[PDB]
């Protein structure tokens, strides 16, 4: 068991978690039935684990939904499956964050809190403990993070057995409209470092281009955006739940990506990925997918693979894995970058393959470690921070926050301090 | 700046006795060096030998390393630079004990009044005639920092509460470094003030319970006296001066069959191996110094790059206990105690 | 009679098991059934038989193995196998605790659970055997839980056992690569700790014996199962040998103490010669010289090693079935030759050498071509120490770094005892090569 349920926070949070719902049912294949369309009775199992059952052993979402305003959790349910979930895991604000950090986090928290408790129940019935729950919120939104902070707090003070592990998208630095946007988001991300030993992060940018050369669209698809970016999450929750000839704790994984508890950063990648001609025309070899992991390309993240290295380097694996591969895959990891690879510990990547290949294409591949560029990257938005700081922004919101601006400097200095950390550590051999 | 432990080792362990072992080191206060015998059984005679500024035997007692510290404690809380002290030592080392030193039974002396006690009672009384001499205006603000999953508790605040977190930021006032201020504690009037108001305050305060020692904390534990002085010179120019003095009683390396603690008392005691570890890891961090300014980022590293290579100052005794039993404990101690030797610290007025 | 049922640990402990244990199923030829579609052994379930498991519904042979599932997945992969319905489900035993785990953490929590289990299925399996002299278990280096468990495990039976030992089987990475870091944290605090307890180890080069079944096969992939079934066959075929009769039958701590003159190697180096791969059966049957040859030559022995980087304290080859007088008169020319084999100051007696009257057996279902003669090779490998060094080095490196304190600190094991493994760890290692020095 040890099913985990999702919390989403934000309206990102809300938003992405609907699709992460979907992409989650959708991985269940449970239908409204309850029937399993999964040959594997282990498979309904762990997905029996992971929802109640409805009568028709249907499936009902164990997670509780921020509503930044009601008409999100009406969408939800609206959505597909409205039936499956139920509304009493549903938890209800108008208010939602009312864009006040402080005033989202302290209004939504009291009520998030009873959910919270039982949801929490529910799951600590399902296994006795969990490794750890993971929300998925918006780092960007103030509020969005600012509410989903307390629950994580909380929740993982509640139980040091949780590991809090978040998903929040950052705002690329790459453009910025305004400093008080990004003001947000590093408020967020102070809180979010605090909160979670290991946070997760996608860079605006990465969806942007990862989004805008596949859709091609002028402006992302939510929808389309979160299918993809949920798919990729949804496959390392869906590789851990799966059983594979070699398992590894995702847990244990994660403790081992970062050599210390420090670096909240981890690097998501996701694979294969390609051009929608080029995946179905063509399939990759496996190599290939080991390569294309490497690639900035298919990486969701945007960065410069090359120029970036991994303090630590990791694979998942899924479908069968060639000893070769992995031999290659050492090998290339070598080959790639001295640096690519941690100085310190050799070898650092290990994998575990799944027993049963994905859904869909047989071989898939998540990146792990971090890369020189997305700390780079938190550094710009930092950047971002201090013209913000120049600006005062927020000055009026920090006041009606209550929130400290001094806390902001804090945040800075906090944030700094730690980037600085990470990325003379990340320089560090 | 930084010293080195000066050694005083705790007396042959009863618990030791039970084990009826030697210890690995011969606790000699002459030698003012222990050495664990490399060779051990292989060679009893073959040792490793660590040698402090001063090493002592079990005979030796923290009184005796106390007095002598005793003096020089009054000057930096004087001045206000900041004072600290930690113990270097084994769980049972009487790490605790040495530091807490030993009041008089049934209270005979107070704890300052004891030379029983260790430095920093002796001191405390010392800088209450100090602050008489000086007739500057001294109060102490005081804090408790009893620490479990990093949480701050003031028992020895006079507030019922746990003092507010203070805020992490550099203190403006605070050259360098990261300062916690916005500490809610209430003031003493006097040091005897002091002596009462400890007591009061021990009684709020309180350690996990090990079974190992009762007396040790599982917790690592966090005393802090904040001294605000004022005074009116020969010049008559009026100067304000903040000293602090942090006595950190961190819990050794336990194993939870050892320790008999309790599970949680375990989870505190990872988080004791952990803080210790951190801490061991600042001198192999140390070296880089630049950026990623490898410093700021824990809670306990925090406070300790004030505490050394920061604003504040602290001195380092370390006391042992026989037992040579925690031998890579030991030698991680010992080796760590030799860690600090890399990098000193800056006395500094708070 | 005495009967030792291995305690696997791990993912690829439990899978070694399961493929060990299939094997000897196989070898068995009793259905998953439990009642087998051959006759009932004779004497029953053999002594072998009982041995590896107790034999229970007589008249049907139903193995009786100990698992562990940390991870309830193990769990289902022994309900999967056939041998656990063979099994009754009380023979199999799943931890409720995840595994979880962390390396050090794993062992302590876990073992307290699974060991008073363990400690009564032990007891009466002990209790069914006429005695047992000890229990020869798998356990995976890599997983923490793996690791973690020989080390708790070993001591506890130790004692029980008392002055008998038990054998130890480990997963020791090959110094090439490593599995995760994680496993070489776990190498260097079970090693020491567990090398003490046991009377030796085994040692097996994963991506050896993957290399190995890779040439024979040429594929390297698929199936890592089917390289893990040469290494079930290879574990298999050395214990088969003792379990079958022998004209001359050691057993295998016996031979291990021959092999060592000091408890200083504790392990013995686990080697499979020669291998066959198929399709050269097809070509021709083996010669024994060619057995000969091929046992020899590094390619075949388990670990890669060059034979003079690697010093042979003692060097012994257990032979299945019958060692062919050719087998024999080819060995004492190729020892003669072999510079590389090191020497015992002392004295030139204390071998054995030894012969199984059982004819050679070729297990079931191997995937490649069956060999007239499996072998085994007990010996001081470089390749461990050299592990070892590896190992060392990036232990070190680690220490260096600090890294993963948190993972230790959560155990709340000591760095200090952590760093004393290490410590120990080298001390074995280095007294090893100087012993392993003349
Ligand atoms: N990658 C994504 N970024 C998004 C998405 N929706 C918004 N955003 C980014 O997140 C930021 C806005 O935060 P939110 O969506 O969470 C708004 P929130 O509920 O937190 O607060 P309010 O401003 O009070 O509504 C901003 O930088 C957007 O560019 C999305 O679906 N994906
Ligand atoms: N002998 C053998 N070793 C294997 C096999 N598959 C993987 N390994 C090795 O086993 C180690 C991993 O240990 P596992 O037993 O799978 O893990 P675990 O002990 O259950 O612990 P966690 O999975 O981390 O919770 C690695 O060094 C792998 O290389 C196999 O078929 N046979
Ligand atoms: N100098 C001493 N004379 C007599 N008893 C001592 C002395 N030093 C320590 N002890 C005893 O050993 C037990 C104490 O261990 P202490 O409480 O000294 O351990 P500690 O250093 O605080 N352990 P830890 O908290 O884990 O870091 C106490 O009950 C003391 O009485
Ligand atoms: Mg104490
Ligand atoms: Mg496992």
């Amino acid at each position: 068991m040890r099913e985990i349920v999702h919390i989403q926070a934000g309206q990102c949070g809300n938003q992405i978690g609907a699709k992460f719902w979907e992409v989650i049912s959708d991985e269940h294949g449970i239908d409204p039935t309850g029937s399993y369309h999964g040959d594997s009775d282990l498979q309904l199992e762990r997905i029996n684990v992971y929802y109640n059952e409805a009568a028709g052993n249907k499936y009902v979402p164990r997670a509780i939904l921020v509503d930044l305003e009601p008409g999100t959790m009406d969408s939800v349910r609206s959505g597909p499956f409205g039936q499956i979930f139920r509304p009493d895991n549903f938890v209800f604000g108008q208010s939602g964050a009312g864009n006040n950090w402080a005033k989202g986090h302290y209004t939504e928290g009291a009520e998030l809190v009873d959910s919270v408790l039982d949801v929490v129940r529910k799951e600590s019935e399902s296994c006795d403990c969990l490794q750890g729950f993971q929300l998925t919120h918006s780092l960007g939104g103030g509020t969005g993070s600012g509410m989903g902070t307390l629950l994580i707090s909380k929740i993982r003070e509640e139980y040091p057995d949780r590991i809090m592990n978040t998903f929040s998208v950052v705002p690329s630095p790459k453009v910025s409209d305004t400093v008080v946007e990004p003001y947000n988001a590093t408020l967020s991300v102070h809180q979010l470092v605090e909160n979670t030993d290991e946070t997760y992060c996608i860079d605006n940018e990465a969806l942007y281009d990862i989004c805008f050369r596949t859709l091609k669209l002028t402006t992302p698809t939510y929808g389309d955006l979160n299918h993809l970016v949920s798919a990729t999450m949804s496959g390392v929750t869906t590789c851990l739940r799966f059983p594979g000839q070699l398992n590894a704790d995702l847990r244990k994984l994660a403790v081992n990506m970062v050599p210390f508890p420090r670096l909240h950063f981890f690097m998501p990648g996701f694979a294969p990925l390609t051009s929608r001609g080029s995946q179905q025309y063509r399939a990759l070899t496996v190599p290939e997918l080991t390569q294309q992991m490497f690639d900035a390309k298919n990486m969701m993240a945007a960065c410069d693979p090359r120029h970036g290295r991994y303090l630590t380097v990791a694979a998942v694996f899924r479908g069968r894995m060639s000893m070769k591969e992995v031999d290659e895959q050492m090998l290339n990891v070598q080959n790639k970058n001295s640096s690519y690879f941690v100085e310190w510990i050799p070898n650092n990547v290990k994998t575990a393959v799944c027993d049963i290949p994905p859904r869909g294409l047989k071989m898939s591949a998540t990146f792990i470690g971090n890369s020189t560029a997305i700390q780079e990257l938190f550094k710009r938005i930092s950047e971002q921070f201090t013209a913000m700081f120049r600006r005062k922004a927020f000055l009026h919101w920090y006041t009606g926050e209550g929130m400290d601006e001094m806390e902001f400097t804090e945040a800075e200095s906090n944030m700094n301090d730690l980037v600085s950390e990470y990325q003379q550590y990340q320089d560090a051999t | 700046k930084n010293i080195q432990v000066v050694v005083r080792c705790r007396p042959f362990n009863l618990a030791e006795r039970k084990a009826s072992a030697h210890s690995i080191v011969e606790c000699d206060p002459v030698r003012k060096e222990v050495s664990v015998r490399t060779g051990g059984l292989a060679d009893k005679s073959s040792r490793k030998t660590y040698t402090f500024d001063m090493v002592f035997g079990a005979s030796t007692k923290q009184i005796d390393v106390y007095r002598s510290v005793v003096c020089p404690i009054l000057d930096e809380v004087i001045m206000g630079y900041n004072c600290t002290i930690f113990a270097y030592g084994q769980t049972g080392t009487g790490k605790t004990f040495t530091m807490e030193g030993e009041r008089s039974p049934n209270e005979e002396y107070t704890w300052e009044e004891d030379p029983l006690a260790g430095i920093i009672p002796r001191t405390l009384h010392q800088i209450f005639e100090k602050l008489t001499d000086n007739g500057t205006e001294f109060s102490v603000k005081v804090s408790l920092l009893e620490i479990y999953n990093e949480e701050l508790f003031d028992l020895l605040n006079p507030s019922s509460d746990v003092s507010e977190r203070l805020q992490m930021f550099d203190d403006p006032r605070n050259k360098r470094g990261v300062i916690i201020k916005g500490l809610e504690e209430i003031t003493v009037h006097n040091k005897d003030e002091v002596y009462q108001i400890l007591e009061k305050g021990a009684a709020k305060r309180t350690t996990a319970a090990t079974l190992m020692n009762a007396y040790s904390s599982r917790s690592h534990s966090v005393f802090s006296v904040t001294i605000h002085m004022k005074e009116t010179t020969i010049d008559g120019e009026e100067l304000v001066k903040i000293g602090k003095l942090n006595l950190v009683d961190l819990a050794g390396s336990e194993n939870i069959g050892r320790s008999g603690a309790v599970d949680k008392r375990a989870r505190e005691a990872g988080n004791i191996n952990q803080s210790l570890l951190t801490l061991g890891r600042v001198i192999t961090a140390l070296v880089e110094r630049t950026p990623h300014v490898p410093y700021r980022e824990s809670k306990l590293t925090r406070i300790l790059q004030d505490s050394l290579g920061g604003r504040t100052r602290t001195s380092i005794i370390a006391t042992i206990s026989p037992a040579s039993l925690n031998l890579e404990e030991t030698l991680s101690t010992l080796e760590y105690a030799h860690r600090a030797k890399n990098i000193l610290n800056k006395p500094e007025v708070n | 009679m005495r009967e030792c049922i291995s305690i696997h640990v791990g993912q690829a402990g439990v899978q070694i098991g399961n493929a060990c244990w299939e094997l000897y199923c196989l070898e068995h030829g009793i259905q998953p059934d439990g009642q087998m579609p051959s006759d009932k052994t004779i004497g029953g379930g053999d002594d072998s038989f009982n041995t590896f498991f107790s034999e229970t519904g007589a008249g049907k042979h139903v193995p009786r193995a100990v698992f562990v599932d940390l991870e309830p997945t193990v769990i289902d992969e022994v309900r999967t196998g056939t041998y656990r319905q063979l099994f009754h489900p009380e023979q199999l035993i799943t931890g409720k605790e995840d595994a979880a785990n962390n390396y050090a953490r794993g062992h302590y929590t876990i073992g307290k659970e699974i060991i008073d289990l363990v400690l009564d299925r032990i007891r009466k399996l002990a209790d069914q055997c006429t005695g047992l002299q000890g229990f020869l278990v798998f356990h995976s280096f890599g997983g923490g839980t793996g690791s973690g468990f020989t080390s708790l495990l070993m001591e506890r039976l130790s004692v029980d056992y008392g002055k008998k030992s038990k054998l130890e089987f480990s997963i020791y990475p090959a110094p090439q690569v490593s599995t995760a870091v994680v496993e070489p944290y776990n190498s260097i605090l079970t090693t020491h700790t567990t090398l003490e307890h046991s009377d030796c180890a085994f040692m097996v080069d994963n991506e050896a014996i993957y290399d190995i079944c890779r040439r024979n096969l040429d594929i390297e992939r698929p199936t890592y199962t089917n390289l893990n079934r040469l290494i079930s066959q290879i574990v298999s075929s050395i214990t088969a040998s003792l379990r079958f009769d022998g004209a001359l039958n050691v057993d295998l701590t016996e031979f291990q103490t021959n092999l060592v003159p000091y408890p200083r190697i504790h392990f013995p180096l686990a080697t499979y010669a020669p291998v066959i791969s198929a399709e050269k059966a097809y070509h021709e049957q083996l010669s024994v010289a060619e057995i000969t040859n091929a046992c020899f030559e590094p390619a075949n022995q388990m670990v890669k090693c060059d034979p003079r980087h690697g010093k042979y304290m003692a060097c012994c080859l257990l032979y299945r079935g019958d060692v062919v007088p050719k087998d024999v008169n080819a060995a004492i020319a190729t020892i003669k030759t072999k510079r590389s084999i090191q020497f015992v100051d002392w004295c030139p007696t204390g071998f054995k050498v030894g012969i199984n009257y059982q004819p050679p057996t070729v297990v079931p279902g191997g995937d490649l071509a069956k060999v007239q003669r499996a072998v085994c090779m007990l010996s001081n490998t470089t390749a461990i120490a050299e592990a070892w060094a590896r190992l060392d080095h990036k232990f070190d490196l680690m220490y260096a770094k600090r890294a993963f304190v948190h993972w230790y600190v959560g155990e709340g094991m000591e760095e200090g005892e952590f760093s004393e493994a290490r410590e120990d760890m080298a001390a074995l290692e280095k007294d090893y090569e100087e012993v392993g020095v003349d």
